[PDB]
RNA sequence: AAACCAUGACACCCAUGAAUUGGGGAACAUCAUUUUAUUUAUCAAUUUACGUGCCUACUCA
RNA sequence: UGUGGCGCGCCGCGGCUUCCAGGAAUGA
C-alpha cells in the first residue's frame, strides 16, 4: 500500500536478467561518461539524464557499461546536487501549494494534502541526517523554503 | 591545520610515487627497443 | 516557471547584479545581455531603464511578480526591483 | 489437452499471456529501433517507450510523439527493430 | 509487511498439502528456508525441489508426495535447553512415536532427535509431521 | 630473446615447454596480425596448464593471465583463441584470469569489511564467464534430489548452439579442475519465456 | 449520529461462470518497404484466430 | 576416404615535447 493513501499500484519497470550490453552499441565507457557530464552542465537531474540517454543514444543502463551509477559519476566529478533530488522535488511541491493557499483560505482539501506532503518531508529529512547526506541541524521551515527552490 | 598538513603530505607522496617510481618503465621500453633494433642477424 | 528555471541556472554558473544602481552601471558600460524588470517598478523609474536599454540594444523581459517575488527567485531574503544579467552561463 | 502443467517449466501459451513481474523470471517489455527520417540520411536509435523529445542530430526536428505506452513515429519515418543482443 | 520469510514459506506448503496439490511455488527463498526443507526431505516428507535464480531472492518449486500432514513455524524463537525436549514434544506433536521439532544450534539446523544425540540446545524454529 | 617479454618476469629464467611454445606464438602474432597488432604489446601471461581425460579426446590448454588485462583480453578474445587453436592442433585453448579468494571470517565486524570481488561465490561465477565468453548465461537452476545430491545447471542461448556445443563437455571438465565443482549445460530457445530446447 | 459493512490496520495462499469502470498490449487504421523425423509420445518446440459504422465540398494520423 | 557444414584470417601516416589517479563499486 502507499505510505499516505489507500492505493495499491503495481506499475514499475523490470530490469533484465542479462546485464551485458548489446554488441551493436559501439560506444566506449569514456564516451558515456562525457555525455553524462554534458547534460549535468545543462542543468538536468540524475533521473532526467538517464531518460535522455535511454531515449536518444540507445544506452539502456549506465551501470552495465562503465560499471558505475549516475549519481556516483556526478559525485566523483564534483557536480552533485546540494540536496538529494527526491527531497528537493517534495519541497518544491509544498511551496506551490502554500502560494495557492494564500489566496484561497477555504480550500480544506488542499490543507489536508499539505499535511501529508510535509509529513513525508520530515520523514525523509530524518533518514538523510542519519546517513550523513544532510548536515546535522538541518530543518525545513515553510517561511525559508520558498527560496532555494524553482 | 594538522588535518590540512597531513592531507598535503599525502598528495605529495602520491605525486612522488606513481610519477617517478612509475613511468620510470622507460628503462624497459629502452631495453625492448634495443632488442627489436638489434638482432638484425644477416 | 520557464523563466524561474533559467534564473536558477544563471545563479549557479553565471554573472549578474541586483539593484537599480548597479544595473544602470552595466548598461552604460555595455556589458548587459538581458534585463528583467518586476511588475512593482515605479512608472518613472521603469521608463528610464527602458530608455537605456533601447540605446544599448538590450532585450527586456517583463516579470509577472513583484520585487518580493523576484528577490526570492534568486535565492535571496530581500527584494530586488531589477536584475541585469552580464554573462549567461550554462543557461538560456 | 492430456498434458499436465509443470510449475518449473511452463508451456509457451501459459507464459506468453502473463504480466511481466508475474513470469517465473521478470524481464523488460521494450526494445530499441533503428529510425530513418525523411531527409539527411541519418540513422538514430529510438527507445520504443520514449517519453522525452527525440530529434535527429542534423535536422533538429521531432522524430516521435510521446503517448501512454509505445511512442508514435512521425509520418515520414521508417524503422527496423534492433536485436536484443 | 512481511516480517518472517520462514513462516510465509511453511504456510504455503501446509496450505497446498491440505488441498492435495502435487507442486507448490514458494517466494521468496532464503538460506534458512533451504535448510528447513533439506531436513524434511531427508526424512522422506516432501521429495525433490528446485531453486530458480533471478538475481534477487530466489524462488522454490517443491514436489509433494502426500505424506506430510502439517508443518508450521514457531514465533518467537524460544530458547530450548537440552533437557526441555520432552516438554516441546508433549505440547506440539501428535505422539512420542513420530514427528520432529526443528532447532537451530551452534552445530547447525537439525531435528530434535539428532540434537539429543549430540547434546546441544538452541532455539526452536518449527515442526512437521 | 625478444619473445620472452610475453611471459611473467619470474618464469623468464627457466620456462617450461608449454609456456615457451605459447610465448613464441604470441610474439609472432604481435607483428603479423592486423587487429592483434594493437593491444598486444601490453600483454603477458602467467602460466599454461594442460588437462585430458580418457574421454573427450581433445586436450584442454588453460592460459592464466593477470587480472589487470581483463579489459584488454575481452576486446581481443574470439580472435586470439581462434589463432592459438590453429597453431596447436588437437587442443582447445581457454583464457582465464587469475583471481584471489578471501576465506570467510568468523567475526561479524570482520565480515562487514570483506571486498565482494574476492568472495568465493563472485570469483567462481566470473571464471565461468571467462569460459564460453562470447556467449552469456541466460539462466541458472539448482536441483536437490531425494538423496543428498545437489546439481547446478547453466543455460545458454540457443542461437550460439552451432559455435559452442562441441566444446561443452571439455569446458565442464576445466571448470571442475579449477573450482572443484560440477556444472551441467543446457540450451534455451526464447530465454524470455524460459523455454528449454529439446 | 443506526458517524453501520453494527465487521481495526499491514502482509501471504485461495475453486468457477457471466458482467462493469479507468489505463495499456495485440488487432483495425496511419506510415515505411531447432534439428529434424524409417522404427515417434510420461506431462510438447510456439493453440497468438477475427471484421464493421461515421469521417474538412477539424480539441481528428 | 570423401561430402557437407566450420570460425579466424586472406582527416590518414609520421619523429619530438610537456600535463594527467580518476574504473573496481553485492543486488535492485
Ligand atoms: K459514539
Ligand atoms: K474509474
Ligand atoms: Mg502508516
Ligand atoms: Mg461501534
Ligand atoms: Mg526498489
Ligand atoms: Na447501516
Amino acid at each position: 500500500v502507499r505510505m499516505h493513501g489507500n492505493g495499491h499500484g503495481k506499475a514499475a519497470s523490470a530490469l533484465p536478467y542479462r546485464r551485458t550490453p548489446p554488441t551493436w552499441l559501439k560506444s566506449s565507457s569514456r564516451d558515456v561518461i562525457d555525455a553524462v557530464c554534458k547534460l549535468a552542465k545543462k542543468g538536468l537531474s540524475p533521473s532526467r539524464i538517464g531518460m535522455q540517454l535511454r531515449d536518444s543514444m540507445g544506452i539502456a543502463q549506465v551501470k552495465n557499461v562503465t560499471g558505475r551509477k549516475i549519481l556516483r559519476i556526478l559525485k566523483h566529478k564534483g557536480m552533485a546536487p546540494e540536496i538529494p533530488e527526491d527531497l528537493y522535488c517534495l519541497i518544491k511541491r509544498a511551496t506551490q501549494m502554500r502560494k495557492h493557499l494564500e489566496r484561497n483560505t477555504k480550500d480544506k482539501d488542499t490543507k489536508f494534502r499539505l499535511i501529508l506532503v510535509e509529513s513525508r518531508i520530515h520523514r525523509l529529512a530524518r533518514y538523510y541526517r542519519r546517513v550523513k547526506q544532510l548536515p546535522p541541524t538541518w530543518k525545513y521551515e515553510s517561511s525559508t523554503a520558498s527560496a532555494m527552490v524553482a | 591545520e594538522q588535518l590540512a598538513a597531513k592531507r598535503l603530505k599525502d598528495e605529495q607522496n602520491r605525486r612522488k610515487a606513481r610519477k617517478q617510481e612509475l613511468k620510470k618503465r622507460e628503462k624497459e621500453r629502452e631495453r625492448a627497443r634495443r632488442d627489436d633494433a638489434a638482432a638484425a642477424a644477416a | 516557471d520557464t523563466i524561474n528555471t533559467k534564473i536558477q541556472l544563471v545563479m549557479k554558473s553565471g554573472k549578474y547584479v541586483l539593484g537599480t544602481q548597479q544595473s544602470l552601471k552595466t548598461l552604460r558600460q555595455g556589458r548587459s545581455k538581458l534585463v528583467v524588470i518586476s511588475a512593482n517598478c515605479p512608472p518613472i523609474r521603469k521608463a528610464e531603464i527602458e530608455y537605456y536599454c533601447t540605446l544599448s540594444k538590450t532585450p527586456i523581459h517583463h516579470y509577472s511578480g513583484n520585487n518580493l517575488d523576484l528577490g526570492t527567485a534568486c535565492g535571496r531574503h530581500f527584494r530586488a526591483c531589477v536584475l541585469s544579467i552580464t554573462d549567461v552561463g550554462d543557461s538560456d | 489437452g492430456f498434458f499436465d502443467s509443470d510449475l518449473s517449466y511452463p508451456t509457451v501459451r501459459t507464459e506468453r499471456m502473463k504480466h511481466k513481474r508475474r513470469r517465473l523470471v521478470q524481464g523488460p517489455n521494450s526494445y530499441f529501433m533503428d529510425v530513418k527520417c525523411p531527409g539527411c540520411k541519418n540513422i538514430t536509435v529510438v527507445y520504443s517507450h520514449a517519453t522525452s523529445e527525440v530529434k535527429c542530430n542534423g535536422c533538429a526536428t521531432l522524430l516521435c510523439r510521446p503517448t501512454g505506452g509505445k511512442a508514435m513515429l512521425v509520418t515520414g519515418c521508417g524503422f527496423r527493430k534492433k536485436p536484443d543482443h | 509487511t512481511m516480517m518472517s520469510v520462514l513462516a510465509n514459506a511453511l504456510r504455503c506448503i501446509a496450505g497446498a498439502e491440505r488441498r492435495g496439490k502435487r507442486q507448490v511455488l514458494i517466494r521468496p527463498s532464503s538460506k534458512v528456508v533451504v535448510k528447513f526443507l533439506q531436513v524434511m526431505q531427508k526424512h522422506g516428507y516432501i521429495g525433490e525441489f528446485e531453486i530458480v535464480d533471478d538475481h534477487r531472492a530466489g524462488k522454490i518449486v517443491v514436489n509433494l508426495n502426500g505424506r506430510l500432514n502439517k508443518c508450521g513455524a514457531i514465533c518467537p524463537r524460544f530458547d530450548c535447553t537440552a533437557r526441555d525436549f520432552e516438554k516441546w514434544v508433549k505440547n506440539i506433536l501428535p505422539s512420542r512415536q513420530f514427528g520432529f521439532v526443528v532447532l537451530t544450534t551452534s552445530l547447525g539446523i537439525m531435528d530434535h532427535e539428532e540434537a539429543r544425540a549430540r547434546n546441544t540446545g538452541g532455539k526452536v524454529l518449527g515442526f512437521f509431521y | 630473446q625478444p619473445h620472452l617479454r610475453k611471459l611473467r618476469k619470474l618464469k623468464r629464467a627457466n620456462p617450461s615447454q608449454e609456456e615457451e611454445s605459447v610465448a613464441r606464438v604470441l610474439f609472432e602474432l604481435e607483428g603479423s596480425h592486423k587487429t592483434l597488432r594493437a593491444q598486444l604489446p601490453r600483454f603477458h601471461i602467467n602460466t599454461v596448464r594442460t588437462s585430458s581425460s580418457p574421454r573427450h579426446k581433445k586436450t584442454a590448454m588453460i592460459i592464466l593471465y593477470p587480472l589487470r588485462f581483463i579489459m584488454l583480453v575481452r576486446k581481443i578474445q574470439r580472435t586470439l583463441t581462434a589463432e592459438l587453436e590453429k597453431r596447436f592442433p588437437g587442443n582447445i585453448v581457454v583464457l582465464v584470469a587469475q583471481r584471489k579468494i578471501t576465506k570467510r571470517p568468523n567475526d561479524v565486524y570482520k565480515l562487514q569489511q570483506v571486498q565482494r570481488s574476492r568472495t568465493s561465490v563472485a570469483v567462481f561465477e566470473n571464471i565461468l564467464n571467462d569460459l564460453i565468453y562470447p556467449c552469456d548465461v541466460v539462466g541458472r537452476r539448482w536441483r536437490y534430489r531425494t538423496d543428498g545430491s545437489k546439481l547446478m545447471k547453466v543455460f545458454l542461448d540457443a542461437r550460439d548452439r552451432k559455435r559452442v556445443e562441441s566444446r561443452l563437455p571439455l569446458l565442464a571438465h576445466v571448470y571442475k579442475l579449477l573450482t572443484h565443482r560440477t556444472v551441467t549445460f543446457g540450451f534455451m530457445w526464447n530465454p524470455k519465456l524460459q523455454q528449454v530446447s529439446s
